[PDB]
């Protein structure tokens, strides 16, 4: 019913204006260039931080491989050494209780020989007095 | 003269780009080999000359990945471009805004400022810069907020608009997108002066809707987007009245310096298959601009206040038949405005009528008509981002992608209790008093 | 992100390796020979993401084969393409792992990375910009398992910035080639929680029970079961492979579909279920229907189990956009209760218009859903019902571990399995 | 590489060396001279080759009496062995464990352990030893512990396979083959990795039941023991459709080291003589080595648990077959499987057929299968050895022999109760978890 | 394993030796003049067990002949196939010894005995693998009993390591030379039991009763004995002379035989009984079932008077081994109360194709069996008739020996029954 047109411009290829329906209702109307390189930095040392934190993580896992090479040539190494030992006191066990049966078997046929010695002599003491 | 710079950043942006350049060589009779035969130098705003007389787009497109940008090197507009504002990296974001913000985006973030400069170098009077990005990319989100940072140290008092891209799960998105979002908003928030937001759901509806195409293309989208961007920066290439300089849209659009977040909305749009069409009238397109089917985003300004409503004819008007148009609003509906400000207009008509891609989905109508009203509805928009970002926040789901570049968990929060102090911020506005 | 390197370790890795060769080569247009025959640009213009460029225009998988014993590469050389890969990237032994993952892992595999890592690193240093790594390979042996998971934790080291992926076939009493099975994979699974980005599981029961039950095969071979996983891997990688309306790469793949470090094992599924011979016409509805039945999972797992953190269907063949996306619809609507509220919008599609050989529409699965706790609980009941009587454990401990790592890699697959029913169990309760 | 040396002790080590070596010359195309008119080459990891074509064979013949070797010496096979392969004494162990171990073996251990150096030197990835020798000669019981202990010394853990051949007195045995088979047992028991025993009554009952020989000759005998000796050799020697390594053998057959023993049965076993009857099925020839009447070892498998099978095929086989005659086979109740051991099966099929030795007592068949079934029933042969053991031990008759070779009676004790812990072991083994 | 040295001591040692190297000549086919004459590659095969090899292909015995009176050695030089030993083998002395055991022991054969020592060294230098040696001798006697034990015991001492092996012949007075040969027979088992490995116990009472109750023959001479006693000695060293089914060896017969040391006095068996030179065709059946008859035993024991430790049974002749093998498992079965059950296997069968002269068909037994305690204890009670009366005593305390020598040798005597019946009534228990 009341309305207000105010030319604001007019120009070659244009034209504008603003039109006012109704005033308002009020009197009044109502980082720098180091901080932004400090951010971007500390967010590149905290991912540079997080890889060697994962690196560190496989240099573990690496040395872990290392070490069940190793343990798995230990205990072949003590496998073969207790073989060794156990085939050795077997082996020298055997040996005593062989020559032990040997030597026991020469001192009984030892001591025969010492008694028919006896006999030979108890002929001599016997013979002599008889015609 | 007063020079513009446009900075097309990721996917999204390069392709906007393309779409834009292609439409405003039309508009000034420019070739795709920077040949131009020949209101009258207004052009060179956009455009410098070459010692060739080769008009060259005032304009840097970046990209982390290089296929985008590559298209543009072998492409029709190749020889429009010099190599140098053409930069590319070799590997993308990963729709991470972290990756293009922290760690790749450093790379190449002194490249694209050295090509800026070489541009402003070209200036005797620059205006600012024309930022056109995704949200959900995490170029487009992570390097622009970099970038944006970086052109406020460089270029203090300069203006910087932005055509973000909203996000849409109907148009190629990831699951990450809210998260990219409302990272970048949080960042870019104090380095933007006035932010056009772009809804894919709005461009694809009306796309579906209003030109009959079943499922939309990028090229679908794009071409329509670019007809909304140059009836925006219609004046700053012709000789206009209303929005001369981007200081103006600051001036006519955004009186509160964080709400600064337009609503656009765009008539006629007409299937070009759609036959025996008679012209729309001026009070026909201009009651189509109160119609939430053809918003750029999606929320109810019914339901909202306005703060400045700017109409921007194109065409066959006469101010006689838009001040008609404007009384039988006032009239029909209860638009209303915020106490502070006048319930009314600023309108501007540019003579020159709106230029169609030939070949393109639209059909070449006499007069169209972009409103760009600030209200508080576009709340809404941030409303249905921040929900989706808490959800996914609540669990931490995806946050180790973001931490794994270096960002912190809590810069999350920040940016959330920046967007919920910006929801608060149209909230305030939305209810007044002394 | 370009070039992807393939690598097959062990028997069943090459074997279902040389498969997926075989189709995608099929696919691509790319003869036995190396030479393209085909009549589509659309195979050609991502096909630098698996071939290396040679002379005479020829094409050669970048593929390296791997084995601790000659007769399987072999077996590969002769067979169909097996003149197409690289002979410099033969790279085997000639001891065997003896289906011992301690083997694989410390001794014999340990002899044999640093010569596959040097044909890696070649392979690597002529891609202009490497993508990651993609390992075929089966857990339940001593190469693929084994040595597979040490060539994944060498390559880790080397390459910690990029995508480690893998195809994983988890074993099953149903087709089994050694007793200790349990054990390789439980060890593998630990590697893998660790070191990789996203592993699809293959699971041999799920291959056996489609044979079976689906197929109404009697007695199925490692052939009919090595169908269905070609049929998975050319699905899966679709996005990577061709020019479509997504730009596909393996990062994006990653960080849209894990959400969870650790929760990166996916549950393919594939429709519909072919066997080799003279088949049959789906349809749209029909396709997204087995989205969600079991009877379609290559990973023996039901859906409705547990439920999806994110899922990707992909659809080939020349179909309707407009119907895909309805009937998605009509799906996560009608099965909301599977679906996590708390990430929106976590089921995504995409559609190639070259459907794959033989099928005129096919819809590829993959799912990372919670319900895949199932698998490994499997893996995880049959290793202790071993462990519990430390039977064949001399075999491990003779190549240098210890029990202590047994305990540890049952340990860390039962949280896998505890942090999976965590995240079925929250709800978007705030 | 994957080379294997085949070590003959005693008698029957030798005797039972002489077919084997017979039958893989035959199956490989190699004349008794060595010369091998010509390929597969897997017969490598048996025959080492001369400059001159000349294969030879990777085996050494020990005997502490050289009748037995003689026949070798002057035999149709003297020129497959270099003499200095055939490594023969003056005087033998005369059945007593104790010469063979000490008295009489000490003096020629040395020269054994050097021809078998002579041989690991020509292996560039020697797989490990397979020996054959008697339980009940003094010989093959005491020179074998003695010469397995040194391999342990010398070569570690390298994998020591036996094939023993346990006594029965139908085959012409000694009293005192029961002590020396328990010293031996005891003796060899952590030296030996897996140890395939061969009952002579059941080679014999087979002889006389399936081969219709009413009195079987030591060749009889030794060309069956051959033809299974050959079946699980074969996946060494031959590249077929799926092939079994020896380490892949033990894997899959010994869950515990000192439960190492495995139970042999070979199918199908028929008379050359017999009427026509087409040739048997996959799956008739698998369910066969289910039948008592075709083991190796005289024990009852159908009141026992088995812990692993292995089935070795050879020939017309297809894997389909033998997945479809395993599936029957896993629904059987007849058949129980230890509750510890998910999927006891391991399939290995090697294509060459098997081959007869002309003039022999078999027929020739297109397909045949020898299954390795580890069971607690193989526990019934110590059962009855350690029972004759007993009779003689609790009067002390005939330790008189061994303790004048330097031997103590603590050692029979000692022997004896390793052989109750073993039998102890296959119960515990058998019983179910909680 | 191979060559074995022969001894025979004594008038009986050297007459039952002759007829022992007449016996098994002929079958290896050698001729008195030391010729092969046979026409069987399987009679040399093993020849070299027994005889040595000379100049011009003959064939000599590893026999070495022993004696302290010139008498039967000069009988046997004159006798068939005198002409065969090897002269220097002959060692003799000129004084006798009186059918004293300690002249032969202790006196006139202890001057006498390195002579022959340094004869068996010389025969041993010359084996390629000395198994040991087999003595022919009587217990009876003096020489041969006296100074027989005097050459093991040294011989033991020079070659521990070898087998001693002996077929003793024990005295009855049903035959008789002396009333002492109770007291000489005592003296010489106390030396067998602790320096023999193995002894075949040929008895004259079970010699005498076979020739006068069995052949019929009312006065039978030492030579009709004899006939009994070189059939029984072929038969017992066949496994050894020749190629068989099994390998042979004396150490392998005394593991196989020989279950406690002391208990190695073998009971001998053979079957036909068969009359000094006379021709008559048994059967199997008829064969096996003499091994349990007392009546066909070398040793007067009746064997199912006790138990079977061991038990060899050698068929020589050309004849069924299913037969022999289905024979002998009968009368295993039917007799089992005869063999320790605590010996499994205990009763091994060989069969020889060669058949001794003059029969188509043989068997041989050899058994050691606890019923041996009966010629023992004959030879006890004999021994203790004398010994309460110290009659003849002064022929041996004449020697040299003591009263307290002939107590341990009863005594020892004594033990060897005492443990025989041990085992006679063990079970298993
Ligand atoms: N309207 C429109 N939206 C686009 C276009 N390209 C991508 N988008 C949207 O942008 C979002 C994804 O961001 P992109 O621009 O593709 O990503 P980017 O900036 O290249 O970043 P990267 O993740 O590093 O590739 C989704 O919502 C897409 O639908 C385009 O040309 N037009
Ligand atoms: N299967 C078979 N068993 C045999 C053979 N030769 C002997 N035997 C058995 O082995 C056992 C006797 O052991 P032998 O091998 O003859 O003795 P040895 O190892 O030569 O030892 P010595 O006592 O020193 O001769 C008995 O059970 C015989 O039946 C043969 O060739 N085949
Ligand atoms: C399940 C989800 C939640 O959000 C997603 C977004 C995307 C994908 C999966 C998901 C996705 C990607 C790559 C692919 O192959 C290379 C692929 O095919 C298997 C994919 O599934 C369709 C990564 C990017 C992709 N973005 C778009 C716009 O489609
Ligand atoms: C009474 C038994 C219990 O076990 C035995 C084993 C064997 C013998 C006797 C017994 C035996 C032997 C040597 C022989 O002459 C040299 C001989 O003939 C008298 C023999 O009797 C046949 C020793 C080896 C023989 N071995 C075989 C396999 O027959
Ligand atoms: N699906 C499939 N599984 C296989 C194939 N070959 C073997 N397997 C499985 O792989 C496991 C054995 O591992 P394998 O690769 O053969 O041994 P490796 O050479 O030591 O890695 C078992 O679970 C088999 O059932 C194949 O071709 N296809
Ligand atoms: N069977 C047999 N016994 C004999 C023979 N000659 C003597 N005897 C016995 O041997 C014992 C006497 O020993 P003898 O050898 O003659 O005395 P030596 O000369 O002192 O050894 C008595 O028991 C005689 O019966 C003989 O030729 N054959
Ligand atoms: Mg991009
Ligand atoms: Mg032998």
């Amino acid at each position: 019913a009341d309305m207000e047109v105010i030319e604001l411009n007019k120009a070659t290829s244009g034209q504008s204006w603003e039109v006012i329906l109704k005033p308002p209702s009020f009197d009044g109307v109502p980082p720098s260039l180091e901080e932004i390189q400090k951010k971007l930095e500390a967010a590149e040392e905290r991912r540079k931080y997080q890889e060697a934190e994962l690196l560190k993580h496989l240099a573990e896992k690496r040395e872990h491989e290392r070490e069940v090479i190793q343990k798995a040539i230990e205990e072949n190494n003590n496998f073969i050494k207790m073989a060794k030992e156990k085939l050795a006191q077997k082996m020298e066990s055997n040996k005593e209780n062989r020559e032990a049966h040997l030597a026991a078997m020469l001192e009984r046929l030892q001591e025969k020989d010492k008694h028919a010695e006896e006999v030979r002599k108890n002929k001599e003491l016997k013979e002599e007095a008889s015609r | 003269m007063r020079e513009c710079i446009s900075i097309h950043v990721g996917q999204a942006g390069v392709q906007i780009g393309n779409a834009c350049w292609e439409l405003y060589c039309l508009e000034h009779g420019i070739q795709p080999d920077g040949q131009m035969p020949s209101g009258d130098d207004s052009f060179n705003t956009f455009f410098s000359e070459t010692g060739a007389g080769k008009h060259v787009p005032r304009a840097v497109f970046v990209d982390l990945e290089p296929t985008v940008i590559d298209e543009v090197r072998t492409g029709t507009y190749r020889q429009l471009f010099h190599p140098e504002q053409l930069i590319t990296g070799k590997e993308d974001a990963a729709n991470n805004y972290a990756r293009g913000h922290y760690t790749i985006g450093k790379e190449i973030i002194d490249l694209v400022l050295d090509r800026i400069r070489k541009l402003a170098d070209q200036c005797t009077g620059l205006q600012g810069f024309l930022v056109f990005h995704s949200f959900g990319g995490g170029t487009g989100s992570g390097f622009t907020s970099l970038l944006m940072e970086r052109l406020s140290v460089d270029y203090g008092k300069k203006s910087k608009l932005e055509f973000s891209i909203y996000p849409a799960p109907q148009v190629s998105t990831a699951v990450v997108e809210p998260y990219n979002s409302i990272l970048t908003t949080h960042t870019t928030l104090e380095h933007s002066d006035c932010a056009f937001m772009v809804d894919n759901e709005a461009i694809y509806d009306i796309c579906r809707r209003n030109l009959d195409i079943e499922r939309p293309t990028y090229t679908n989208l794009n071409r329509l987007i670019s007809q909304i961007v140059s009836s925006i920066t219609a004046s700053l290439r012709f000789d206009g009245a209303l929005n001369v300089d981007l200081t103006e849209f600051q001036t006519n659009l955004v009186p509160y310096p964080r709400i600064h977040f337009p609503l656009a909305t765009y008539a006629p749009v007409i299937s070009a298959e759609k036959a025996y069409h008679e012209q729309l009238s001026v009070a026909e397109i201009t009651n189509a601009c109160f119609e939430p089917a053809n918003q750029m985003v999606k929320c109810d300004p019914r339901h909202g206040k306005y703060m400045a409503c700017c109409l921007l004819y194109r065409g066959d008007v006469v101010p006689k038949d838009v001040n008609a148009a404007i009384a039988t609003i006032k009239t029909k509906r209860s638009i209303q405005f915020v106490d502070w400000c006048p319930t009314g207009f600023k309108v501007g008509i540019n003579y020159q009528p709106p230029t169609v891609v030939p070949g393109g989905d639209l059909a070449k109508v006499q007069r169209a008509v972009c409103m760009l009203s600030n209200t508080t509805a576009i709340a809404e928009a941030w409303a249905r981002l921040d929900h989706k970002f808490d959800l996914m926040y609540a669990k931490r789901a995806f946050v180790h992608w973001y931490v794994g570049e270096g960002m912190e968990e809590g810069e999350f929060s920040e940016a959330r209790e920046d967007m919920a102090a910006l929801e608060k911020d149209y909230e305030e506005v939305g209810v007044d008093s002394v | 992100m370009r070039e992807i390197v393939h690598i097959q370790a062990g028997q069943c890795g090459n074997q279902i390796g040389a498969k997926f060769w075989e189709v995608i080569s099929d696919e691509h247009g790319i003869d036995p020979t190396g030479s393209y025959h085909g009549d589509s640009d659309l195979q050609l213009e991502r096909i630098n993401v698996y071939y290396n460029e040679a002379t005479g225009n020829k094409y050669v998988p970048r593929a390296i084969l791997v084995d601790l014993e000659p007769g399987t590469m072999d077996s590969v050389r002769s067979g169909p393409f097996g003149q197409i890969f690289r002979p410099d990237n033969f790279v085997f032994g000639q001891s065997g792992a003896g289906n011992n993952w301690a083997k694989g892992h410390y001794t014999e595999g340990a002899e044999l990375v640093d010569s596959v890592l040097d044909v890696v690193r070649k392979e690597s240093e002529s891609c202009d910009c490497l993508q990651g790594f993609q390992l075929t390979h089966s857990l339940g042996g001593g190469t693929g398992s084994g040595m597979g998971t040490l060539l994944i934790s060498k390559i880790r080291e080397e390459y910690p910035d990029r995508i480690m992926n893998t195809f994983s076939v988890m074993p099953s009493p149903k087709v089994s080639d050694t007793v200790v099975e349990p054990y390789n994979a439980t060890l593998s699974v630990h590697q893998l929680v660790e070191n990789t980005d996203e592993t699809y599981c293959i699971d041999n029961e799920a291959l056996y029970d489609i044979c079976f039950r689906t197929l109404k095969l009697t007695t199925p071979t490692y052939g009919d079961l090595n169908h269905l996983v070609s049929a998975t891997m050319s699905g899966v990688t679709t996005c990577l492979r061709f020019p479509g309306q997504l730009n596909a790469d393996l990062r994006k793949l990653a960080v849209n579909m894990v959400p969870f470090p650790r929760l990166h094992f996916f549950m393919p599924g594939f429709a519909p279920l072919t066997s080799r011979g003279s088949q049959q016409a789906l349809t749209v509805p029909e396709l997204t229907q087995q989205m969600f039945d079991s009877k379609n999972m290559m990973a023996a797992c039901d859906p409705r189990h547990g439920r999806y953190l994110t899922v990707a269907a992909i659809f080939r063949g020349r179909m309707s956009m407009k119907e895909v996306d309805e009937q998605m619809l009509n799906v996560q609507n009608k099965n909301s209760s599977y679906f996590v509220e708390w990430i929106p919008n976590n089921v995504k599609t995409a559609v190639c218009d070259i459907p794959p050989r033989g099928l005129k529409m096919s819809a590829t699965f993959i799912g990372n859903s919670t319900a895949i706790q199932e698998l490994f609980k499997r893996i995880s009941e049959q290793f202790t019902a071993m462990f519990r009587r430390k039977a064949f454990l001399h075999w491990y401990t003779g190549e240098g571990m210890d029990e202590m790592e047994f305990t540890e890699a049952e340990s860390n697959m039962n949280d896998l399995v505890s942090e999976y029913q965590q995240y079925q169990d929250a709800t978007a309760d705030e």
